[PDB]
This record gives C-alpha cells, structure tokens and sequence, in this order.
C-alpha cells in the first residue's frame, strides 16, 4: 500500500527557511492529494496546506506570505518550505495523503455541491524545534544491574529532541523501556533507557545500547556490566 | 437600505418608524436583486415610480373556475367544432346560459392549466401573414411542468405602525439553492413536433425556434404565491426541417400588475419550500430570408 | 485550539457531539489524534469509515436536515483515550481549513496498578567525569499521577531534582522519570539515598548506597 516518512533539520534558527521533505512509498506521487499538518504543544491540529495531483497550490490563510508546498515527481518526494519562523512554529509536522470527495446536495449543473478533503494515511512525524540555541550531542553513561534484574543507558544533556535508542542494533527488543526525556533548566534534554533481562543471562549475554541523535550527527554505543 | 449579499437576494438593514411615532428600530430583511437597485446603499425599485401596497397575506392568488353568464334576455353561443380556427362560420353551434369553468391564470409565453383541444392541436391568429400579430397555439395533450423554489425561507413580522405589520424575509434555513422548473425532454420534443406540424399547414420552409426578442422576456407566472420569471431559452432552441429540461427561474416580490399608472403590489413571502405542478396547454408565439 | 473534557465509563457508549453544527448539507470528518502521535482517520464521509476501523465507531448521516453530527463509540476501551476532532464541511460555510475544537475522552473505572520503582546508582564513567546522577525510574502505574520525594540518608533533598510529567505507555499505563543530580563528593559522603514514589494513597521506597 502507501506509507510516508518525513525528514527535516529538526532545529531551525529564528527567521529562516524551515525546509522539509516527505517521501511516499508504494504509490504514485502524481495521482493523489497531499496535505501538510503540524501540531504544537498546547495548540490543536493545524492544516498547513495541500497540493493536488494537478500540482495546484492552496494554503491556510492563517499563514500569510510564508508557505510554499513544492513537489518533485522524479522520485516519490514532495517538500514544504516555511520561512520567517518564530518560537510558535515549533511542532510535529505530519505528511498525509488527502483524497477529494464531492458532496452533492442539489443539482450538479447549477453548482450545488462542495468539495471536502479527508486524509486517510499519515506520515510518522518530524519533530522541529526553533531556537537560537546551538545543537548539542549527548553523552551516554551505562547503568549496571543489581530471578530478574534491570539495566540500561543514561543519555545525558543533549539538544534538541529527540534521540533514538536501540539495543544490540535491534536484536534485543523484548522488555526494552525507553523513557520520556527531561528538559533540565540548563536547556538540555535527558533520557534514560532500561531493559529488564533474565538474571541467568547476566553472565554473560552481551548487552549494548545504540544511541542516535540526528541534529548532532552522532552514533554512540556503550556496554553494560556489573 | 444597507444591503449585504449571501453568496441571489440581498441582506438589507434599515431604520424604520415603529408603532410609536418617535422611536426608531433597525430591522434586517432579504430582498431579491430584482426588488432593489443601487443608489453600498440600496432602495426598493418602485420608490421613484409608485406607491406600493402589500398583498394581504390571507387572500389567495388561486385561479378559481369562473363562469361568465349572460343576463336574462341575452345569450352566449358555443362552438363544438373540434377543428375550429379563430374566426369564420362554426357549423356546430350550441347556446349556453354561462361559459364553462374558466381559470383566470396570469401567465406569459406559456399558457398554464388551460383547456386542451380535442382531436389535433390547433394554431390561431388574425392575419397570420402579418408578423405583428400574435399566434395563439392550443395543445391537445398537456406537457407536464414542475416548478419549485427549494430555499427554506422564514417570514418575519415587522410592526411599522399601529396594526400595520409588514411581512419580510429573513434567513434561509438549510441549503441555498436555485428556483427552477422541469418539463420532460421527450414530451416537449413530441409536442414541439406537433406544433411544427401545423406551422407547415399555414406556411410552406424550415421551422426555427429561438428565444424572445423581466416580465415578458421570460415565462412569468405564479407558483404557490411567488412570481417566477423562468428563462425559456432551453425551451425554444430548435430547427425542424430520463432527461428533464430545467429553466433557471428568478423570483420577484414586487410586481407592477398590469398597467403603469402608479400602483404596485408587494407579494408577502411564503414560508418554507415551494413546489407546484402545472399543465402547459398553450403557447404564444411570434414570427419575425429563406427561413 | 482549546480542549473539551469528556468522561465515559469502560464498556459504555460514547457520544461526542461536534462543536460546530452545520448550516447546510454536511460532510463531516472525524479524526482520532493521540497526543504526540499520528492522527487516525475514523470517519471521512458523514458516516463512512476506512479499512481497518471497528464497527463500534459510528457517525451520524444527514438524510434529513437538522440532525447534528455526533461520533458514537460503543464498547469503549482504555486505548480509546485520545483527542477527537470534528472537521465540518457544509454548503453554507466556506472552506474548512480549521479542524474541530477538541474532545479529550477520558475513560473512567480502569484497573488501578501500582508503580514499579527502579533506582540506579551513579554511573562509573560519569563519576569519573566529575558528576553524579541518581535515576529513579517509575512505570506501569494508574492513575498516572505520582509525587516524588528524595531522601539523603534520612533528610529530604528537594534541591537539584527534575521530574517527568507522567506520560502514557502502550499498555495504557503511565511512566515518569526522576533525575537527582549530585556532586561526585556529595554522593560519596552520604550513607544512603532513597526514592519515595507515593502513588495514589501509598508510598513505595527504593534506596541505594555507594558500595
Ligand atoms: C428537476 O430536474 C433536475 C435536473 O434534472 C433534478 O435535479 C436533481 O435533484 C436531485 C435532488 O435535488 C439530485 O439528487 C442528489 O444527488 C446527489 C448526487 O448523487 C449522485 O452521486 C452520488 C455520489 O456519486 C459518487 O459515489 C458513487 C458511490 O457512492 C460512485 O459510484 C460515483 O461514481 C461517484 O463517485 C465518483 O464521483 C465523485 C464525484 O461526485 C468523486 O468524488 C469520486 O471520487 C468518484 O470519482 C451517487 O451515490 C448517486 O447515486 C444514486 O443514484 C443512482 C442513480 O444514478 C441510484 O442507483 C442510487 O439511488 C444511488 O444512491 C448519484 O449518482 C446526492 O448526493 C443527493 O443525495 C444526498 O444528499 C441529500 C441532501 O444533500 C441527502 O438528503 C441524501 O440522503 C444524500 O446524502 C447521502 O449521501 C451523502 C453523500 O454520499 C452522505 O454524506 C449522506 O450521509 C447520505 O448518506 C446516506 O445515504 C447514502 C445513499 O444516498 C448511503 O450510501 C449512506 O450510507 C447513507 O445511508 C441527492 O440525491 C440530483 O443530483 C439532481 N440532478 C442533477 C443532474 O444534478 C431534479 O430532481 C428534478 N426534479 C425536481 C427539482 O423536482
Ligand atoms: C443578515 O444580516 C444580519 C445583520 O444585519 C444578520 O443578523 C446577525 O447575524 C449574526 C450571525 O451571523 C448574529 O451574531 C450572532 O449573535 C448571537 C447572539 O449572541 C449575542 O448576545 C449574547 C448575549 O447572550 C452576547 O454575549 C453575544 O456576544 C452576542 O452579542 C451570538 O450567539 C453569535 O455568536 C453571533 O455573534 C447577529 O446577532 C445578527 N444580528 C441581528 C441584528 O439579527 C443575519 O444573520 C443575516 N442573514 C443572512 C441570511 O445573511
Ligand atoms: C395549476 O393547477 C394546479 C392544481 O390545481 C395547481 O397546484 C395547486 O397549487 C396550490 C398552491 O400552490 C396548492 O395549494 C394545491 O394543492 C395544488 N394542487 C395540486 C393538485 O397540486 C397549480 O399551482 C396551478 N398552476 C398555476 C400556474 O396556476
Ligand atoms: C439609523 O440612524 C442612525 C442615526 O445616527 C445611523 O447612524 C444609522 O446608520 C441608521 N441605520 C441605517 C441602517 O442606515
Ligand atoms: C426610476 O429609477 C430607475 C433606476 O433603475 C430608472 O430606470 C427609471 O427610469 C426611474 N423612473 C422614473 C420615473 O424616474
Ligand atoms: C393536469 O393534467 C392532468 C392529466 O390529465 C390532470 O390530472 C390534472 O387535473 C390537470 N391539472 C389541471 C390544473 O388542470
Ligand atoms: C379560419 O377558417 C376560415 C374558413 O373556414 C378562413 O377563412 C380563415 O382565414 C381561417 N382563419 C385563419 C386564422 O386562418
Ligand atoms: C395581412 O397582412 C399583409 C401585410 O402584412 C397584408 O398585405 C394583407 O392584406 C393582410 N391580409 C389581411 C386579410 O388582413
Ligand atoms: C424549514 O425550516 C424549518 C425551521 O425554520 C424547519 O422546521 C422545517 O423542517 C424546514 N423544512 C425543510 C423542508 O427543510
Ligand atoms: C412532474 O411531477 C409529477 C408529480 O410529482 C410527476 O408525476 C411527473 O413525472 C413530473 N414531470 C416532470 C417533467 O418533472
Ligand atoms: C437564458 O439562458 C441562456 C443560456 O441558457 C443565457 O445565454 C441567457 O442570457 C439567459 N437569459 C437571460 C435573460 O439571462
Ligand atoms: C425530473 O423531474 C421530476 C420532478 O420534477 C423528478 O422526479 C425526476 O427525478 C427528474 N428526472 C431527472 C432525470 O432529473
């Protein structure tokens, strides 16, 4: 079928072009409608705009002279270029496939219908933060265990959200429990992952956590052992 | 009048003297574009012409069968000839005290609810070779016409004087739509063909139908209480050597009745939806090279 | 966009009324948006559902004008807790750029679960890096609302501790972290350090000593 995956800077400075991109899978780019949707904390869902299978532009008048939704059909790729960003523009940006319905109520010839749009398949979402603060890489520190035990990794002082934590590059996936981060007053987030493991495998079933933080181009790994 | 739009009738607001002679209220109402003219600010179309009287919202415009009787000592003569053209000697005469049930249908271009003809359809005239003489065609089988105003309107009582209550229009509940009519494309095709048949018995040539040369340009009648003005161009558009035909009707509330001495009438708005079904049994044509 | 609170019981029937009733013939969309997650198209036409939506999600059609649009969720679960939006498309109002307001459904009468506190001492590499951090991990508790207390031996701390607001989990329970930052000498100079997580009306203790 059809799936989507966005990808953006994750961090854009104030008064700048918030570029973005969304590649669709298993579907033609030029025979559906495509909508961009963002959602900030405290606010609700906001419909940015949408492009057609005819590549027609139509944006939310809430966003004045800012949005420009492009699309290049050589791949399955369509972009989104917000500019003159500010603090209120921090949100999760979603990429969804819109479909057109024609709701007829009177006579089709007299023009007694209206067009409604519904999004049926969405992207996962790209977190975007806006601030003059520079990017920051984390620094993992292992957490050693004590029938059943628990161990994990401490991802300290990074910016901005988010980080991805895999265990044994993806092998260990049962019992893994990555926790939500903590925005410290220093302005840096802090996360903590933890995996409940059988005490028999404590010695020795090798355990390594895989930390990825995209705004810093960092990929670090660390062992855990008593 | 300070008139808005909707998307056609304006949304007009205006100061009015009330039941108390020195207090002012600001009311709002809807008026079709044919009832108003720009002076933006607006006014009613008649105000530079004539005084207007609101039609009593209890008298009906229903065409009732009216019989015309001759006094004692007089007589009316009938004509039972089933192919009688307008003038000449009728060889089947009968005397009657009164005429039949006649409905005073106010219509234009298309005769509604009238008396059909027997045998075949007949056309009449004075001097048919004179182009400035109207042609009265009578049909033998009616073609069904169905008109409607689908907008669900509301009536508002505005007290503008002691006992004087002007009924206005305000707010359209539900969908905004278009007042129109419907006749069968096939039944109007076979009937226009029958009208084409006898336009040969009086002429030789090709028979072209075109639109008129909004009281007279369009089919104007009365549907449930409101006076339509239906564009009959999708009706007369043919040259003779399922599908519904729909006319786009406008709606007026102020009419100049018949004359133009200086009296107009305001038809109070009808509440809810309007739909009427009638029979077109006649036709009033006008002929104007090689055709 | 502001939030409209709604409370139903587990297993009953939900009735989410739209906040913007229609003026003409309508084409209403219903979206299930969980916070910080991909929205789910529940009902696109007035009552038509996509592939993969349970029958228990029903929408009201507009056969006769007047019937307002409501979302009916029969047999509510715990995972049905989310935001709900009413995208109103009607013939009178123009173009529906804005989604609905918000109807946050909170299901009442769920099984209450106790937290699973887990405290780790400071790491070896960070203690070498001249900084200490106690990580008191809390998980699988309902209702998601806990208060965290830190004890240096027997004395309260209150200084230099951060705490996560309880976030939800896949199994519909909640979790929250709790980081206590200490100087590497402060962590060694004290005999014990405790973490009290009093969830609902009871506290659970997890203590660790520098050995
Ligand atoms: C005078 O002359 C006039 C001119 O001749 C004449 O005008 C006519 O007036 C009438 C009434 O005023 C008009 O009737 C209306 O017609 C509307 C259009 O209906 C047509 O289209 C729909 C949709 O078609 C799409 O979907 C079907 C399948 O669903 C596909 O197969 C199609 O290919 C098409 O999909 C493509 O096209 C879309 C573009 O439209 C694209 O977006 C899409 O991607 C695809 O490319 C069809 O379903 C209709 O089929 C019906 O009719 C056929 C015969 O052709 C029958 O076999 C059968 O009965 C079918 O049901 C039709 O083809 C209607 O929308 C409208 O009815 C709705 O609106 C009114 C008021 O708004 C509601 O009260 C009513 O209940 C209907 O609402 C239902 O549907 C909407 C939208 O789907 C829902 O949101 C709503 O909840 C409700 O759903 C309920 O009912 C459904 C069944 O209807 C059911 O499925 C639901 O589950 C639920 O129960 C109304 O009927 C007519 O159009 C005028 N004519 C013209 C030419 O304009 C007039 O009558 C004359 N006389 C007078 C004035 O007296
Ligand atoms: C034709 O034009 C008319 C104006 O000349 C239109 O009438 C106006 O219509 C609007 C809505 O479109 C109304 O505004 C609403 O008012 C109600 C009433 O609430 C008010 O009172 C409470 C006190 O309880 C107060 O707290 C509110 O703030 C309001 O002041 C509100 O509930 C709505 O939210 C909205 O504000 C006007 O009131 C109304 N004016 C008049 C004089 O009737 C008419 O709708 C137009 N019609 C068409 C078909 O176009
Ligand atoms: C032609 O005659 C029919 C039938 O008498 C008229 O339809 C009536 O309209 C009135 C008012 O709209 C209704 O109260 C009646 O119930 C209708 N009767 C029927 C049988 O439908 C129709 O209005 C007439 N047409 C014209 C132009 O006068
Ligand atoms: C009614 O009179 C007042 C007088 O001040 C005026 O301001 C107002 O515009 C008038 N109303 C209309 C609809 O013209
Ligand atoms: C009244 O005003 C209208 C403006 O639409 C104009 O056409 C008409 O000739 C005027 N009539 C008189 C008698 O002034
Ligand atoms: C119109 O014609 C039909 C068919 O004969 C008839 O039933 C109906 O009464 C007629 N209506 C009028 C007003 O003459
Ligand atoms: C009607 O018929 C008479 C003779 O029957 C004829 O003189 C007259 O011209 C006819 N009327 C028309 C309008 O043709
Ligand atoms: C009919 O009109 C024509 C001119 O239009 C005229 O020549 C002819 O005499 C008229 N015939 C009658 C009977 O009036
Ligand atoms: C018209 O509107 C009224 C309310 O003003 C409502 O009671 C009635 O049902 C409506 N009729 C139709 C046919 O929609
Ligand atoms: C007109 O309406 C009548 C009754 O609603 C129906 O029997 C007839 O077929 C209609 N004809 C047309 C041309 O719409
Ligand atoms: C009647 O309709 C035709 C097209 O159907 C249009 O060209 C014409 O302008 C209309 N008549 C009037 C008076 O507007
Ligand atoms: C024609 O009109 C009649 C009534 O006006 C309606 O019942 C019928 O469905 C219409 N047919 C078409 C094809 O629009």
């Amino acid at each position: 079928q059809v799936q989507l995956q966005e990808s953006g800077p994750g961090l854009v400075k104030p008064s700048e072009t918030l570029s973005l991109t969304c590649t669709v899978s298993g579907g033609s780019i030029s025979n559906y409608y495509w909508s961009w949707i963002r959602q900030s904390p405290g606010k609700g869902l906001e419909w940015i705009g949408y492009i057609s299978d005819s590549e027609s532009t139509n944006y939310n008048p809430s966003l004045k002279s800012r949005v420009i939704i492009s699309v290049d059909t050589s791949k399955n790729q369509l972009s989104l270029k917000l500019n003159s960003v500010t603090a209120a523009d921090s949100a999760i940006y979603y990429c969804a496939r819109a479909q057109q319905g024609k709701r007829i109520y009177g006579m089709v010839s007299f023009g007694e219908f209206f067009y409604y749009y519904y999004m049926d398949v969405w992207g996962k979402g790209t977190t975007v933060t806006v601030s003059s603060a520079s990017t920051k890489g984390p620094s993992v520190f292992p957490l050693a265990p004590s029938g059943t035990a628990a161990l994990g990794c401490l991802v300290k002082d990074y910016f901005p959200e988010p980080v991805t934590v895999s265990w044994n590059s993806g092998a260990l996936t049962s019992g893994v429990h990555t926790f939500p981060a903590v925005l410290q007053s220093s302005g840096l987030y802090s996360l903590s992952s933890v995996v409940t493991v059988p005490s028999s495998s404590l010695g020795t079933q090798t355990y390594i956590c895989n930390v990825n933080h995209k705004p810093s181009n960092t990929k670090v790994d660390k062992k855990v052992e008593p | 009048l300070n008139c808005n739009n909707v998307n056609e009738m304006k949304n007009c607001s205006f100061n009015v003297t009330t039941s108390i002679r020195d207090k002012i209220k600001k009311e709002y109402a809807l008026f079709y574009k044919l009832d108003v003219v720009p002076l933006t600010n607006y006014r009613l179309i008649n105000c530079n012409t004539s005084v207007i009287t609101q039609a009593c919202p209890k008298v009906s415009f229903e065409p009732i069968p009216i019989h015309y009787c001759a006094p004692a000592g007089f007589a009316i003569l009938k004509c039972n000839s089933k192919t009688f053209n307008g003038s000449g000697p009728c060889t089947n005469v009968s005397t009657v005290q009164c005429t039949h049930g006649i409905r005073p249908v106010v219509s234009t271009q298309l005769l509604l609810n009238g008396s059909l003809a027997e045998e075949e359809i007949v056309i009449r005239s004075e001097n048919i070779t004179d182009n400035a003489k109207t042609i009265i065609v009578q049909l033998n089988e009616a073609v069904e016409i169905n008109c409607t105003r689908p907008n669900n309107n509301t009536r508002k009582s505005i007290h503008i004087g002691p006992g004087r209550a002007f009924y206005a229009t305000g707010d359209i509940i539900g969908n905004i739509r278009q007042a129109h009519c419907n006749i069968s494309k096939a039944r109007w095709n076979e009937t226009l063909g029958q009208i084409v048949a006898k336009l040969e018995e009086q002429f030789p040539k090709t028979i072209i139908f075109n639109h008129s040369s909004p009281e007279i340009v369009t089919h104007s009648f009365n549907c449930g209480g409101e006076f339509f003005y239906c564009n009959t161009t999708p009706l007369f558009n043919s040259t003779w050597n399922e599908q519904n035909i729909t006319l786009q009707c406008r709606i007026k509330q102020i009419i100049n009745m018949w004359q133009g001495v200086g009296k107009a009438m305001y038809a109070p708005p009808i509440r809810g939806q309007i739909r009427c079904s009638s029979n077109i049994t006649g036709l009033l044509l006008t002929r104007d090279n090689g055709t | 966009s502001y939030v409209r609170p709604l409370s139903v019981a587990l297993g009953e029937t939900a009735s989410i009324s739209c906040g913007r009733q229609a003026l003409g013939s309508r084409a209403v969309q219903w979206y299930q948006h969980r916070p910080g997650q991909a929205p789910i198209l529940l009902i696109y036409n007035n009552q038509d559902r996509p592939s993969g939506i349970p029958e228990r999600f029903s929408g009201t059609p507009d056969i006769n004008f007047g019937t307002r649009a409501t979302l009916t969720i029969s047999g509510v679960e715990a995972g049905d807790e989310a935001d709900y939006y009413c995208h109103m498309w009607d013939s009178r109002s123009g173009f529906s750029w804005s989604f609905g307001g918000a109807t946050r459904l909170t299901v009442l009468g769920q099984p209450k679960a106790a937290p699973s506190v887990t405290l780790f001492p400071p790491s070896s590499e960070e203690l070498q890096a001249n900084k200490a951090t106690l990580v008191c991990l809390i998980s699988d508790f309902y209702p998601g609302a806990v208060t965290v207390a830190w004890k240096a031996d027997s004395s309260p701390v209150k200084a230099g501790v951060e705490t996560t607001t309880p976030s939800k989990q896949s199994n519909n329970k909640y979790a929250a972290s709790s980081y206590l930052s200490l100087t590497p000498m402060q962590w060694k100079m004290h005999k014990s350090y405790s973490c009290q997580v009093t969830h609902e009306g009871s506290t659970v203790e997890k203590t660790v000593a520098p050995t």
